[PDB]
Protein backbone atom coordinates (compact mmCIF):
# COMPACT_ATOMS: atom_id res chain seq x y z
CA UNK A 1 0.00 0.00 0.00
CA UNK A 2 1.33 3.34 -1.43
CA UNK A 3 0.68 6.90 1.04
CA UNK A 4 -1.31 4.40 3.35
CA UNK A 5 -1.33 4.01 7.10
CA UNK A 6 -0.99 1.25 9.66
CA UNK A 7 -4.45 -0.46 10.19
CA UNK A 8 -5.55 -0.74 13.63
CA UNK A 9 -5.69 -4.02 15.46
CA UNK A 10 -8.97 -5.79 14.42
CA UNK A 11 -9.64 -3.37 11.63
CA UNK A 12 -9.66 -5.68 8.71
CA UNK A 13 -10.32 -9.27 10.68
CA UNK A 14 -11.06 -10.96 6.92
CA UNK A 15 -7.51 -10.04 5.42
CA UNK A 16 -5.84 -13.48 4.39
CA UNK A 17 -2.02 -13.58 3.74
CA UNK A 18 -1.33 -15.68 1.09
CA UNK A 19 2.53 -16.96 2.27
CA UNK A 20 4.75 -19.13 -0.33
CA UNK A 21 6.44 -22.02 2.04
CA UNK A 22 9.83 -21.67 -0.41
CA UNK A 23 10.99 -19.04 -0.66
CA UNK A 24 9.73 -17.69 2.24
CA UNK A 25 7.74 -14.54 0.80
CA UNK A 26 4.41 -13.09 0.99
CA UNK A 27 2.75 -13.86 -2.08
CA UNK A 28 -0.57 -12.06 -1.95
CA UNK A 29 -3.27 -11.07 -0.11
CA UNK A 30 -6.91 -12.38 0.36
CA UNK A 31 -10.16 -11.94 2.41
CA UNK A 32 -11.96 -14.91 4.66
CA UNK A 33 -15.83 -15.07 3.34
CA UNK A 34 -16.67 -17.99 5.35
CA UNK A 35 -15.23 -20.30 8.67
CA UNK A 36 -13.48 -22.79 5.16
CA UNK A 37 -13.60 -20.38 1.91
CA UNK A 38 -11.02 -17.62 1.04
CA UNK A 39 -11.49 -15.06 -1.76
CA UNK A 40 -8.36 -14.02 -3.46
CA UNK A 41 -7.44 -12.77 -7.59
CA UNK A 42 -6.70 -16.16 -9.73
CA UNK A 43 -3.66 -14.26 -11.21
CA UNK A 44 -2.18 -14.83 -7.62
CA UNK A 45 -2.00 -18.25 -8.02
CA UNK A 46 -1.91 -18.66 -12.29
CA UNK A 47 -0.19 -16.28 -14.52
CA UNK A 48 2.18 -18.49 -17.22
CA UNK A 49 3.53 -14.93 -18.95
CA UNK A 50 5.74 -14.83 -16.08
CA UNK A 51 6.09 -19.11 -15.14
CA UNK A 52 3.61 -18.36 -12.06
CA UNK A 53 1.23 -22.14 -11.56
CA UNK A 54 1.15 -22.60 -7.44
CA UNK A 55 -0.67 -25.45 -6.62
CA UNK A 56 -2.39 -26.35 -2.78
CA UNK A 57 1.04 -27.76 -1.45
CA UNK A 58 2.96 -24.32 -2.62
CA UNK A 59 0.84 -22.50 0.05
CA UNK A 60 -0.03 -21.26 3.14
CA UNK A 61 -2.69 -18.81 4.46
CA UNK A 62 -2.43 -17.06 7.32
CA UNK A 63 -5.55 -15.47 9.34
CA UNK A 64 -5.35 -13.02 11.97
CA UNK A 65 -2.24 -11.09 11.26
CA UNK A 66 -0.98 -7.67 11.83
CA UNK A 67 2.70 -7.61 11.73
CA UNK A 68 4.03 -8.80 8.01
CA UNK A 69 6.67 -10.81 9.98
CA UNK A 70 6.41 -11.53 13.62
CA UNK A 71 4.45 -14.74 14.59
CA UNK A 72 1.93 -13.24 16.74
CA UNK A 73 0.93 -16.80 18.79
CA UNK A 74 -3.01 -17.05 20.17
CA UNK A 75 -3.67 -14.46 17.54
CA UNK A 76 -2.99 -15.50 14.07
CA UNK A 77 -4.05 -19.19 12.32
CA UNK A 78 -2.39 -20.66 9.84
CA UNK A 79 -4.28 -22.97 7.57
CA UNK A 80 -3.47 -25.03 4.20
CA UNK A 81 -5.76 -25.25 1.37
CA UNK A 82 -8.02 -28.21 0.52
CA UNK A 83 -8.85 -27.28 -2.91
CA UNK A 84 -7.90 -24.29 -5.23
CA UNK A 85 -10.61 -23.16 -7.36
CA UNK A 86 -9.97 -20.45 -10.29
CA UNK A 87 -12.80 -19.24 -12.49
CA UNK A 88 -13.09 -21.05 -16.08
CA UNK A 89 -12.76 -17.99 -17.80
CA UNK A 90 -10.32 -16.61 -16.43
CA UNK A 91 -8.53 -14.46 -19.05
CA UNK A 92 -4.56 -14.59 -18.25
CA UNK A 93 -3.61 -14.45 -22.31
CA UNK A 94 -5.07 -10.70 -22.13
CA UNK A 95 -6.12 -8.69 -19.43
CA UNK A 96 -6.69 -10.72 -16.23
CA UNK A 97 -10.70 -10.45 -17.61
CA UNK A 98 -12.75 -12.71 -14.12
CA UNK A 99 -9.32 -12.28 -11.81
CA UNK A 100 -10.48 -14.43 -9.29
CA UNK A 101 -10.28 -17.70 -7.37
CA UNK A 102 -11.49 -19.36 -4.51
CA UNK A 103 -10.03 -21.33 -1.76
CA UNK A 104 -11.11 -24.25 1.00
CA UNK A 105 -9.35 -24.87 3.90
CA UNK A 106 -8.23 -27.85 5.31
CA UNK A 107 -9.96 -27.51 8.36
CA UNK A 108 -12.35 -24.48 8.97
CA UNK A 109 -10.90 -21.78 11.30
CA UNK A 110 -12.62 -20.66 14.49
CA UNK A 111 -13.47 -16.66 14.73
CA UNK A 112 -12.18 -14.30 16.97
CA UNK A 113 -11.48 -10.61 18.00
CA UNK A 114 -8.84 -10.59 15.02
CA UNK A 115 -10.42 -13.01 12.51
CA UNK A 116 -14.01 -12.76 11.26
CA UNK A 117 -16.09 -12.93 7.97
CA UNK A 118 -16.66 -10.03 5.36
CA UNK A 119 -19.81 -9.91 3.68
CA UNK A 120 -20.50 -10.23 -0.48
CA UNK A 121 -22.80 -8.03 -1.86
CA UNK A 122 -25.87 -8.50 -2.29
CA UNK A 123 -27.44 -6.31 -5.46
CA UNK A 124 -29.13 -3.79 -3.22
CA UNK A 125 -25.96 -3.28 -1.74
CA UNK A 126 -23.78 -3.56 -4.98
CA UNK A 127 -26.06 -0.88 -6.53
CA UNK A 128 -25.93 1.70 -3.64
CA UNK A 129 -22.76 1.52 -2.78
CA UNK A 130 -21.03 0.97 -6.90
CA UNK A 131 -20.93 4.98 -7.64
CA UNK A 132 -18.26 6.98 -8.51
CA UNK A 133 -16.84 8.77 -5.58
CA UNK A 134 -18.05 6.25 -2.96
CA UNK A 135 -14.65 5.55 -1.37
CA UNK A 136 -13.52 1.68 -0.45
CA UNK A 137 -10.66 0.75 1.73
CA UNK A 138 -7.92 -0.98 0.44
CA UNK A 139 -5.33 -3.28 3.08
CA UNK A 140 -2.67 -4.92 2.29
CA UNK A 141 1.01 -6.11 3.56
CA UNK A 142 2.32 -4.53 0.05
CA UNK A 143 5.14 -2.39 -0.88
CA UNK A 144 5.44 1.33 0.15
CA UNK A 145 6.74 2.86 -2.84
CA UNK A 146 6.23 2.05 -6.78
CA UNK A 147 8.59 -1.54 -7.46
CA UNK A 148 10.55 -2.02 1.15
CA UNK A 149 7.59 -3.59 2.60
CA UNK A 150 5.81 -2.08 5.77
CA UNK A 151 6.35 -3.55 9.35
CA UNK A 152 2.62 -3.98 10.08
CA UNK A 153 -0.69 -4.35 7.54
CA UNK A 154 -1.34 -1.12 5.65
CA UNK A 155 -4.69 1.13 5.00
CA UNK A 156 -6.01 3.04 2.72
CA UNK A 157 -9.08 5.05 1.55
CA UNK A 158 -9.95 5.49 -2.28
CA UNK A 159 -12.92 6.82 -4.54
CA UNK A 160 -14.60 4.49 -7.33
CA UNK A 161 -13.86 6.28 -10.47
CA UNK A 162 -16.20 6.97 -13.63
CA UNK A 163 -15.72 4.53 -16.45
CA UNK A 164 -14.90 6.47 -19.19
CA UNK A 165 -12.04 7.87 -16.84
CA UNK A 166 -10.71 4.08 -16.00
CA UNK A 167 -10.71 3.35 -19.84
CA UNK A 168 -8.98 6.76 -20.85
CA UNK A 169 -6.02 6.02 -18.25
CA UNK A 170 -5.06 3.22 -19.90
CA UNK A 171 -4.25 1.01 -23.39
CA UNK A 172 -5.25 -1.90 -21.47
CA UNK A 173 -9.05 -3.29 -22.85
CA UNK A 174 -11.37 -2.97 -19.45
CA UNK A 175 -14.35 -4.91 -19.34
CA UNK A 176 -17.36 -5.27 -16.92
CA UNK A 177 -15.87 -7.40 -14.42
CA UNK A 178 -13.60 -4.83 -13.79
CA UNK A 179 -14.22 -1.53 -12.09
CA UNK A 180 -10.89 1.23 -10.92
CA UNK A 181 -10.47 3.21 -8.04
CA UNK A 182 -8.07 5.59 -7.06
CA UNK A 183 -7.54 9.54 -6.55
CA UNK A 184 -7.17 12.12 -9.31
CA UNK A 185 -4.38 14.30 -10.42
CA UNK A 186 -6.17 17.62 -9.09
CA UNK A 187 -7.81 15.88 -6.15
CA UNK A 188 -4.63 16.83 -3.50
CA UNK A 189 -5.15 12.92 -2.09
CA UNK A 190 -3.59 9.66 -2.95
CA UNK A 191 -3.01 6.53 -2.22
CA UNK A 192 -2.32 2.96 -4.34
CA UNK A 193 -2.19 -0.79 -3.84
CA UNK A 194 1.48 -1.89 -5.27
CA UNK A 195 3.11 -5.24 -5.21
CA UNK A 196 1.99 -7.43 -2.39
CA UNK A 197 -1.31 -6.29 -2.51
CA UNK A 198 -2.83 -8.20 -5.71
CA UNK A 199 -5.83 -10.21 -4.61
CA UNK A 200 -6.47 -8.88 -0.97
CA UNK A 201 -10.18 -7.05 -0.87
CA UNK A 202 -11.43 -3.34 -1.81
CA UNK A 203 -14.48 -3.62 0.85
CA UNK A 204 -16.98 -0.73 1.32
CA UNK A 205 -18.81 -0.10 4.58
CA UNK A 206 -23.21 -0.28 3.85
CA UNK A 207 -24.70 2.95 5.63
CA UNK A 208 -27.60 0.89 5.40
CA UNK A 209 -26.94 -1.90 8.10
CA UNK A 210 -23.33 -1.30 8.74
CA UNK A 211 -21.46 -4.22 7.41
CA UNK A 212 -18.81 -4.55 5.56
CA UNK A 213 -18.99 -5.26 2.11
CA UNK A 214 -16.08 -6.94 -0.34
CA UNK A 215 -16.92 -5.11 -3.70
CA UNK A 216 -13.45 -5.93 -5.40
CA UNK A 217 -10.13 -7.55 -5.70
CA UNK A 218 -6.84 -5.94 -6.35
CA UNK A 219 -6.35 -7.03 -9.60
CA UNK A 220 -3.85 -4.80 -11.10
CA UNK A 221 -2.50 -1.12 -11.81
CA UNK A 222 0.28 0.89 -14.20
CA UNK A 223 2.79 1.59 -11.30
CA UNK A 224 2.09 2.46 -7.67
CA UNK A 225 0.27 5.88 -7.00
CA UNK A 226 0.89 7.40 -10.53
CA UNK A 227 -0.53 10.68 -11.79
CA UNK A 228 -3.38 9.78 -14.22
CA UNK A 229 -3.09 6.14 -13.26
CA UNK A 230 -5.77 4.40 -11.10
CA UNK A 231 -5.83 0.96 -9.49
CA UNK A 232 -8.12 -2.18 -11.02
CA UNK A 233 -10.42 -4.28 -8.60
CA UNK A 234 -12.13 -7.81 -9.86
CA UNK A 235 -16.18 -6.20 -9.72
CA UNK A 236 -16.89 -9.29 -7.19
CA UNK A 237 -20.80 -8.91 -7.56
CA UNK A 238 -20.94 -9.42 -11.37
CA UNK A 239 -19.12 -12.97 -10.40
CA UNK A 240 -21.34 -13.96 -7.46
CA UNK A 241 -23.24 -16.43 -10.12
CA UNK A 242 -19.53 -18.35 -10.17
CA UNK A 243 -18.03 -17.78 -6.21
CA UNK A 244 -22.32 -19.36 -5.65
CA UNK A 245 -21.61 -22.83 -7.31
CA UNK A 246 -17.97 -23.43 -5.57
CA UNK A 247 -19.55 -23.51 -2.46
CA UNK B 1 -24.37 8.90 -8.58
CA UNK B 2 -22.83 7.77 -11.67
CA UNK B 3 -22.60 3.84 -11.49
CA UNK B 4 -18.65 2.62 -11.32
CA UNK B 5 -19.71 -0.80 -12.55
CA UNK B 6 -22.95 -2.91 -14.05
CA UNK B 7 -25.19 -4.46 -11.57
CA UNK B 8 -25.86 -7.24 -14.08
CA UNK B 9 -23.95 -10.80 -13.55
CA UNK B 10 -21.55 -12.61 -16.19
CA UNK B 11 -22.25 -14.30 -19.16
CA UNK B 12 -8.50 -7.94 -29.22
CA UNK B 13 -5.91 -5.82 -26.90
CA UNK B 14 -2.72 -5.83 -25.22
CA UNK B 15 -1.37 -7.94 -22.48
CA UNK B 16 -1.05 -6.86 -18.96
CA UNK B 17 2.70 -7.92 -19.27
CA UNK B 18 3.70 -6.09 -21.69
CA UNK B 19 3.26 -2.87 -20.39
CA UNK B 20 6.24 -1.04 -18.92
CA UNK B 21 6.03 -0.99 -14.91
CA UNK B 22 2.85 -3.05 -14.97
CA UNK B 23 1.93 -3.87 -11.39
CA UNK B 24 0.77 -7.36 -10.37
CA UNK C 1 -25.01 -14.42 8.91
CA UNK C 2 -22.98 -12.61 11.13
CA UNK C 3 -20.46 -11.17 8.06
CA UNK C 4 -18.46 -7.77 8.17
CA UNK C 5 -19.37 -6.45 11.71
CA UNK C 6 -16.27 -6.48 13.60
CA UNK C 7 -15.22 -7.71 17.19
CA UNK C 8 -13.03 -5.00 18.04
CA UNK C 9 -15.41 -2.06 16.38
CA UNK C 10 -19.38 -2.79 15.35
CA UNK C 11 -19.60 -5.40 18.10
CA UNK C 12 -18.49 -2.75 20.25
CA UNK C 13 -19.76 0.41 18.99
CA UNK C 14 -16.45 1.81 18.70
CA UNK C 15 -15.66 3.51 14.96
CA UNK C 16 -12.16 2.98 13.29
CA UNK C 17 -10.09 5.88 13.39
CA UNK C 18 -10.86 6.76 9.27
CA UNK C 19 -14.71 5.10 8.36
CA UNK C 20 -15.81 8.43 8.93
CA UNK C 21 -14.32 9.15 5.71
CA UNK C 22 -16.15 6.34 3.80
CA UNK C 23 -19.17 7.11 5.16
CA UNK C 24 -18.43 10.84 4.24
CA UNK C 25 -18.05 10.26 0.65
CA UNK C 26 -21.72 8.25 0.20
CA UNK C 27 -23.44 11.53 0.84
CA UNK C 28 -24.10 13.37 -2.68
CA UNK C 29 -24.32 17.11 -1.17
C1 LIG D 1 -0.22 -25.16 -14.42
O1 LIG D 1 -0.85 -26.27 -13.61
C2 LIG D 1 -0.12 -27.49 -13.41
C3 LIG D 1 0.53 -27.40 -12.05
O2 LIG D 1 1.38 -28.51 -11.80
C4 LIG D 1 0.87 -27.72 -14.54
O3 LIG D 1 1.15 -29.11 -14.65
C5 LIG D 1 0.25 -27.20 -15.83
O4 LIG D 1 1.04 -27.63 -16.93
C6 LIG D 1 0.21 -25.68 -15.80
N1 LIG D 1 -0.65 -25.15 -16.84
C7 LIG D 1 -0.58 -23.88 -17.26
C8 LIG D 1 -1.55 -23.48 -18.33
O5 LIG D 1 0.25 -23.09 -16.81
NA1 LIG E 1 -3.01 7.52 -9.41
Amino acid sequence: IVEGSDAEIGMSPWQVMLFRKSPQELLCGASLISDRWVLTAAHCLLYPPWDKNFTENDLLVRIGKHSRTRYERNIEKISMLEKIYIHPRYNWRENLDRDIALMKLKKPVAFSDYIHPVCLPDRETAASLLQAGYKGRVTGWGNLKETGQPSVLQVVNLPIVERPVCKDSTRIRITDNMFCAGYKPDEGKRGDACEGDSGGPFVMKSPFNNRWYQMGIVSWGEGCDRDGKYGFYTHVFRLKKWIQKVI
Amino acid sequence: GEPGAPIDFDEGGTPLHEIPGIRL
Amino acid sequence: ADCGLRPLFEKKSLEDKTERELLESYIDG
